[PDB]
């Protein structure tokens, strides 16, 4: 009986799968579908590029970590082909076994050669560097060791994130709604916890998001499944216990929080509510606004490097939405109110399952590659018409 | 699987009628701190 | 500097029904006297001995879309905000604004009907883009009005949110069983 369920569920997501394959050819400028083998937890796109003009295209790299089973967990290195303006694969390779489970790998924005890794098995944040990559040899029997161990929590981390402008400055926040920035060159070896710049207890359950400003090493914002958005500033003295701010921001909990990086005053916020919410520091009595669309849980949001009013969305109805800003208070035709709000600019659909993460590729404009559930991966930009 | 197709003042200005429109729109030592940031 | 013109106000005073519509108290109107499930097949029965009662019917999700039901298009409803008894209910909910023809609906309908008298006369009016027909003659049947809307907070349950309620992780090791035997190609 719950068969018939499931098997026309599957089919519909089936359905869903060739009517976006179909009519592809009339909604994107580029896409490229990759299968690749394992399930890509994260993946994190790479400021350094190539540009073969000659031969015609541009590569840029990524940073996946994925799993081949359980226990097996790795990580790789990918390059990405671009067409060229100016005048086609995806290749896998540097494939190093982790020790323990990858839900988060963030490398640090001025050095590539570091990436802070947790998972949701183990509740110590493992950092790796040159020679820990360098070093580790794919004969090998035995996978790398980081740079370093760091270890305040006793929950596993949820996520984590350097500071743009401090120099080796990181945050993370754990699933025992606790915080901890860290300060990796005030290590010593007999003081390991040396590194442990500030510990946090401002989250009342299980954070699901710590992450800075873009513009400024002093200010970050954490949110927790209570509900609860919390503003912190590491060089307060009672931070250790006080937030900076505590707001009521959805009626749900709350997954994940974005910064504007070209403003320093939005940032967004994502909730099981199935509504998005913005958030401008100087009216924290007040949501900013907020985005309808997705019929059930959304998961994960980003701002788009290039331009602010630029905002995506990820769901668990295996939908990507990208939200125009500029259309607030806008005058919509009565057909047009059929797709919703007039704010909403795009809606990308080309997966069949929960789509995992996203990252827009800062090297090109308007494009953006996806992770899902189902081992596959998609670098997709829209047509000019519908921007141009 | 790859699909290929070869074929600026209007997106700031539209950003700026954004800023515009939603400031319009819109009108402790937390504050202290955000107006030490504020411009 | 175009014309603008703009449509009437309706007006509409059920004023002369009020002995019936408060008929019995409340506290006591509590219970529909029967409860029918929708399908553009139903037909009430003959409810002369009810008046001043009130029934409850239940619509699902499908029925309210344009292009599944059949007798959206025929436009079967006369008078306005008191209709007769052979009106289609799906178009009084359309009429009566509780909700869009245009945007698709996703919830259960529950709707609750008083049971009215006969009228001398059904006005019909057009709102919502919904243009209910007037009849002039003498009715046969009742005449039913909305007496509350009730949507359901939960209509379905789409399996990938069943299984959203299992762990990523955990989940996604049944995902890779799946893909080790899959018997085809």
């Amino acid at each position: 009986q719950a068969s018939e369920e499931g098997i026309n569920q599957e089919k519909c997501i089936n359905e869903e799968y060739k009517i976006w394959k179909k009519n592809s050819p009339f909604l994107y400028d580029l896409i490229i579908t990759r299968a690749l083998e394992w399930p890509c937890m994260s993946l994190q796109w790479y400021p350094e590029q190539q540009i073969f003009a000659e031969h015609g295209y541009t590569e840029q790299k990524m940073f996946l970590g994925v799993r081949a089973d359980v226990g097996k967990y790795l990580l790789a290195v990918a390059s990405i082909q671009l067409p060229y303006l100016n005048q086609l694969r995806v290749n896998i390779s540097n494939l190093y076994s982790h020790p323990e489970s990858v839900c988060s790998a963030k490398l640090m924005p001025q050095d590539d050669s570091c990436v802070a890794t947790v998972g949701n098995y183990h509740n110590d944040v493992l950092v790796f560097d040159k020679e820990s990559f360098e070093s580790y040899s794919s004969a090998s029997e035995s996978p790398l060791k980081p740079k370093y161990r760091l270890t305040k929590h006793t929950q596993p981390c949820t996520s984590v994130c350097w500071n743009f402008l401090s120099k080796g400055t990181l945050v993370s926040g754990s699933q025992d709604a606790t915080l901890s920035c860290w300060d990796l060159n005030a290590y010593n070896e007999s003081d390991s916890a040396s590194v442990l710049k500030v510990h946090i207890s401002s989250h009342e359950k299980q954070v699901s998001d710590v992450r800075f400003h873009y513009k400024h090493q002093d200010l970050l914002a954490s949110v927790s499944y209570d509900q609860y958005l919390h503003v912190h500033d590491i060089r307060r003295p009672d931070a250790s216990t006080k937030p900076a701010r505590s707001v009521h921001a959805h009626s749900g909990p709350i997954h994940s929080v974005a910064f504007n990086p070209h403003n320093d005053f939005i940032l967004a916020t994502c909730s099981t509510d199935k509504t998005i919410a913005l958030w401008d520091l100087r009216n924290l009595n007040q949501r900013l606004h907020t985005l309808e669309g997705h019929e059930d849980i959304v998961t994960k949001i980003s701002f788009s490097p290039h331009e602010e009013p630029i905002l995506a969305s990820t769901s668990a109805d295996r939908r990507t939405l990208v939200w125009d800003l500029s259309r607030i208070g806008e005058d919509q035709p009565a057909e047009e109110a059929q797709d919703g709000p007039p704010e909403l600019l795009f809606m990308h659909g080309g997966h069949t399952s929960c789509t995992i993460d996203m990252d827009w590729c800062p090297n090109y404009n308007w494009t953006m590659a996806t992770a899902a559930e189902d081992n596959i991966l998609q670098i997709w930009t829209p047509s000019r018409s519908i921007w141009g | 699987n790859v699909y290929i197709n070869s074929y600026d003042q209007s997106s700031q200005s539209k950003k700026q009628n954004r800023t515009t429109n939603w400031r319009r729109w819109l009108e402790a030592n937390t504050d202290i701190k955000f107006f030490s940031e504020t411009t | 500097q175009v014309r603008q013109f703009v449509s009437p106000i309706i007006s509409i005073d059920n004023s002369a029904l009020e002995p019936f519509l408060n008929r019995y108290p409340a506290s006591e109107s509590l219970f529909p006297v029967t409860e029918y499930e929708y399908t553009p097949w139903l037909e009430f029965p003959l409810l002369y001995s009810s008046i001043g009662k009130f029934v409850r019917v239940t619509i699902d999700i499908k029925w309210l879309n344009a292009a599944i039901n059949p007798r959206l298009c025929r436009r079967e409803i006369w008078g306005t905000d008191v209709y007769t008894d052979d009106s289609d209910i799906a178009t009084i909910l359309a009429h009566c604004g509780c909700f869009s023809l245009l945007k698709p609906v996703r919830k259960i309908a529950v709707v609750d009907l008083y049971i009215l008298p006969p009228l001398v006369h059904y006005k019909g009016t057009r709102k919502n883009q919904i243009e209910s027909r007037s009849w002039s003659s003498r009715q046969d049947g009742i005449s039913l009005k909305i007496k509350e809307v009730t949507w359901k907070p939960a209509c379905a349950s789409i399996f990938e949110n069943s299984i959203h309620t299992l762990t990523l992780e955990e989940r996604l090791q049944a995902r890779l069983e799946l893909s080790r035997s899959s018997t085809f190609k």
